[PDB]
RNA sequence: UGAGAAAAGCCUUCUCUAGCGAUC
């Protein structure tokens, strides 16, 4: 039931209440789904 | 007579499973932390 | 029947079964058992109700006449009672609720009746009950146990 | 929200204290008054509107008018018709004239609306609702049979 | 919307029709004729 | 209020004009003017969209009471 | 922690949150959004027309026209007024809930019932009487519904053992009511004191024997079954039963009678009683007999049970008067005599029987 | 990248459209 390492709650950096500018990241991975279609735009 | 045991035992089936769900009963509810009424008014009777 | 051999009266309702086949048999019928107690007693109503009761188009008149004289006579044999009811709600169970309240009033008013079987009547009532008749069958029994019948 | 509906509260405020001034109603009645236009007129200013709500607004003023008309005579007071009665009669006018313009098709509003201008408004007025009816609904005989009646 | 039928157009959705009601009253005695059968031959069966 | 004329009241026609139609063969006038029709409408209609169904007692398990929002998306 | 725990005690009713805001209703009939959106007036008008299909159906429910049913029960709300309104309303919805419990399958009570919640609020402030106005009917699916009205999730609330047929959406178990009916003390003296309630309440009215039939059913049913599923009976049950069984024996009404005649039996099988307890309560099943001339025969032949599963010597000599001054007690006892076996009051009565000769 | 990474349930803060409302 204890725990260790414990912190105080703060704010996070990447908290939307912040500034685009300000924010940190939007730490999104994105992953090519087999099934999505694949566009381009491939001038003729 | 087949017919007739069977909704005998269908019914039993149907009670049976609603048991289940609602549980044996035998647990009663529990305690609770008590705290004293302060501020209380008394009788003081050697004013008398 | 006011002017003619019972056996001729006979002969005319045999000839009419035969002619019409469809829906307008169920008046034929109902007046057909109706003939064979007056003209007859107890044991002829039971003669042509047997040979009757396979022939589909049915009404719940039928059954209602088959069991009113099994109750004038003296021997009421509870047996037949159930017997009969069982056939009128295998044909009209799905859509008549009036026809359940009656089986389970037999149980209970009835001297001989197991009223141990109500438990199961309305058990069975629920389920072959359909969309509205389901709710009027559950009103008449919450009437019905109130004394307002 | 309730900017308008304070506008108009402070439009029917005049009325009620000459009320009062002529002793008919009384402090706690001009207060109920008060609370209950206040809760209709909530009801019709809404975003989602109905028409039953048109319709017990149209109804509660009627209802004052009768128990004012009623009072009136048992104390004798005829002055200041046009300070009390008028301002009803007005504020009536308006509630139907949005209503019949919000549902045009419904004959049955236009009609509660002739038989209110028949028994309290001026025939100029009921001249236009006449017109207004028939301008939509010339397609019925039977409205231009009652418009000829009258 | 529609667009009008002519005289033998009609008659012929008639005679449609009438065929459609006269196997549909034929399948009911059908289906009677079933129950007879089966209460006769297997009633057990038929009961439960 | 349909036919309430001063004509009437001094009588100069053996007959008045009648429009066919009547207050009675319509619903009626919506308001009263003396000492609830759409009222009835409102309570009927609401009434049909009730969960308290038919085969409501043919249900085993009865639907949830309230269910959060994002359960339901 | 503490703090939300002091929080979480210091919570009521009339603080509620649902008070202040409409984003959720409470609604027996209709889903929180689609009550949500409803106003006054109609909940008002739908309370009117369950009553007014209601007094067709029996009259004495007039009464309830002007407290419940009126202009200012529409204007009323509790939480201004004081202590003694409140108490006083309280009083009135249990005795319009004890009227209602009868007829509450049918569909005007359940819209009475919707006016009552969307009004008064009586599932926060009248929950004893709403759950004693809905138990008998708890394997019905609307029973389920106006426990789901409930808010009983605390562990230390009284009716927390009804928490699965909240959470699940299915009827109450009758094996569970039972194990609870047994083990816990307080639900079994809230069923007697609601019985003795009612029968109070209705016996007022002429011919009313018939709206307390279901009631005295689901009475006679849970406590034998109780009295059945009971490992061992132990003196608390007696104790608390026997008051109870008295009120019967005094009571006048048919049905109250035939259960507390079922009560005395199933007791008198299961545990083997004192002998002063045996004499009393024949005292008590004998001296009162003749007050209902329909339910003679059965008190007799209650009586021949009571003297067969206990101890030959139980009874004693003062009794014996009024056992021989009941009319036709030969004629009966034959009667009983034709079927079963009637040795054991014979047994009893022979003795006294020379000696007063 | 480094309040390590991964998953389930409860509150809080906010974003978009689409009808609706303006007819006196």
């Amino acid at each position: 039931t204890r725990k260790y390492a414990t912190m105080k709650r703060m704010l996070s950096l990447r908290d939307q209440r912040l500034k685009e500018k300000d924010r940190l990241k939007p730490k999104k991975k994105e992953k090519k789904d087999p099934s999505a279609l694949k566009e381009r735009e491939v001038p003729q | 007579e087949n017919r007739a045991k069977l909704e005998a035992r269908l019914r039993t089936l149907e009670d049976r499973g609603i048991r289940k769900i609602s549980g044996t009963g035998k647990a009663l509810a529990k305690t609770e932390k008590y705290e004293h009424k302060s501020e209380v008014k008394t009788y003081d009777p050697s004013g008398d | 029947e006011g002017a003619k051999s019972q056996e001729d009266t006979e002969a005319v309702f045999k000839k009419a079964l035969l002619a019409v086949i469809g829906a307008d048999s169920v008046t034929l019928k109902n007046k057909y058992l109706d003939w064979a107690y007056r003209s007859g007693g107890y044991k002829k109503a039971r003669a042509v109700f047997k040979s009757l009761q396979e022939s589909r188009p049915f009404s719940v008149d039928f059954f209602r006449k088959m069991i009113q004289f099994e109750k004038e006579q003296e021997s009421c044999n509870m047996a037949n009672i159930r017997e009969y009811y069982e056939r009128a709600l295998r044909e009209f169970g799905s859509a008549d609720s009036d026809l359940w309240m009656d089986y389970m009033k037999e149980e209970l008013n009835h001297p001989l009746g197991r009223p141990e079987n109500c438990g199961q009547i309305y058990w069975r009532a629920m389920k072959m009950l359909q969309g509205e008749s389901a709710e009027a069958f559950v009103a008449k029994h919450a009437m019905h146990q109130t004394g307002h019948l | 929200m309730a900017e308008i509906i304070q506008e108009r509260i402070e439009d029917r405020l005049p009325e009620l204290e000459q009320l009062e001034r002529i002793g008919l109603f009384s402090h706690a009645e001009i207060k109920a008054i008060i609370k209950k236009a206040s809760d209709l007129e909530y009801k019709i200013q809404r975003r989602t509107l109905f028409k039953e709500d048109f319709i017990n607004y149209v109804q509660y003023e009627i209802n004052l008018l009768e128990l004012i008309q009623r009072r009136r005579t048992r104390i004798g007071y005829s002055f200041k018709k046009d300070e009390i009665e008028n301002s009803i009669v007005h504020r009536v006018q308006g509630v139907f004239q949005r209503a019949s313009a919000k549902w045009k098709d419904d004959v049955q509003l236009w009609l509660s609306y002739v038989a209110f201008c028949k028994k309290w408004a001026t025939k100029t007025r009921l001249s236009k609702v006449f017109s207004a009816m028939l301008a939509i609904h010339s397609n019925k005989p039977a409205l231009w049979i009652m418009a000829a009646k009258w | 919307m529609g667009t009008e039928v002519s005289e033998e157009d009609i008659c012929n959705i008639l005679h449609l029709c009438t065929q459609v009601i006269e196997i549909s009253e034929y399948r009911t005695q059908l289906y009677e004729y079933l129950q007879n059968r089966m209460m006769a031959i297997a009633p057990n069966v038929t009961v439960m | 209020f349909l036919n309430s004329t001063k004509a009437k009241l001094l009588k100069l026609t053996s007959s008045s004009i009648d429009p066919g139609l009547s207050i009675k063969q319509l619903g009626g006038l919506y308001i009263n003017f003396n000492a609830t029709q759409i009222k009835e409408k409102k309570k009927n209609e609401l009434l049909q969209k009730a969960v308290i169904t038919p085969d409501f007692e043919k249900n085993h398990c009865v639907p949830p009471y309230s269910e959060s929002k994002y359960q339901l998306q | 922690t503490s703090l939300a725990q002091q929080l979480q005690r210091l919570a009521l009713p009339q603080s509620d949150a649902s008070l202040l805001s409409r984003d959720e209703v409470a609604s027996l009939l209709f889903d929180p959004k689609e009550a949500a959106t409803i106003d006054r007036d109609t909940a008002f008008a739908i309370g009117c027309t369950g009553l007014e299909e209601l007094l067709g159906i029996d009259p004495s429910f007039e009464q309830f026209e002007a407290p419940l049913f009126s202009q200012l029960a529409k204007t009323l709300e509790r939480s201004v007024q004081t202590k003694a309104v409140n108490k006083q309303l309280d009083e009135n919805i249990s005795l319009f809930l004890i009227h209602l419990s009868p007829y509450f399958l049918l569909k005007p009570a359940q819209k009475c019932l919707e006016w009552l919640i969307h009004r008064f609020h009586i599932h926060l402030y009248n929950q004893d009487s709403l759950i004693a106005c809905v138990l008998p009917y708890h394997e019905t699916r609307i029973f389920v519904r106006v426990i789901q009205l409930l808010k009983i999730n605390n562990s230390k609330h009284r009716w927390f053992w009804l928490l699965p047929v909240k959470q699940s959406g299915v009827p109450l178990a009758k094996g569970t009511l039972i194990t609870h009916c047994y083990k816990d003390l307080g639900f079994m003296d809230f069923i007697c004191s609601l019985v003795t309630k009612s029968v109070k309440v209705f016996a007022e009215y002429p011919g009313s024997s018939a709206q307390l039939r279901v009631l005295l059913a689901f009475y006679a049913s849970t406590i034998v079954s109780a009295l059945v599923a009971a490992e061992d009976v132990s003196d608390n049950i007696i104790a608390k039963l026997f008051p109870y069984i008295q009120k019967g024996l005094k009571s006048s009404l048919p049905d109250y009678r035939a259960a507390t005649y079922m009560i005395i039996c199933q007791i008198s099988v299961k545990v083997t009683m004192e002998n002063t307890f045996v004499n009393s309560l024949a005292s008590q099943i004998i001296k009162t007999l003749t007050k209902i001339p329909s339910l003679i025969k059965d008190g007799l032949s209650c009586l021949i049970v009571l003297l067969q599963r206990q101890k030959p010597e139980s009874l004693g000599k003062k009794p014996f008067p009024h056992l021989c001054n009941v009319p036709d007690l030969i004629t009966i006892l034959h009667g009983i005599s034709e079927t079963y076996d009637v040795s054991p009051l014979l047994h009893y009565m022979l003795p006294h029987l020379v000696v007063s000769i």
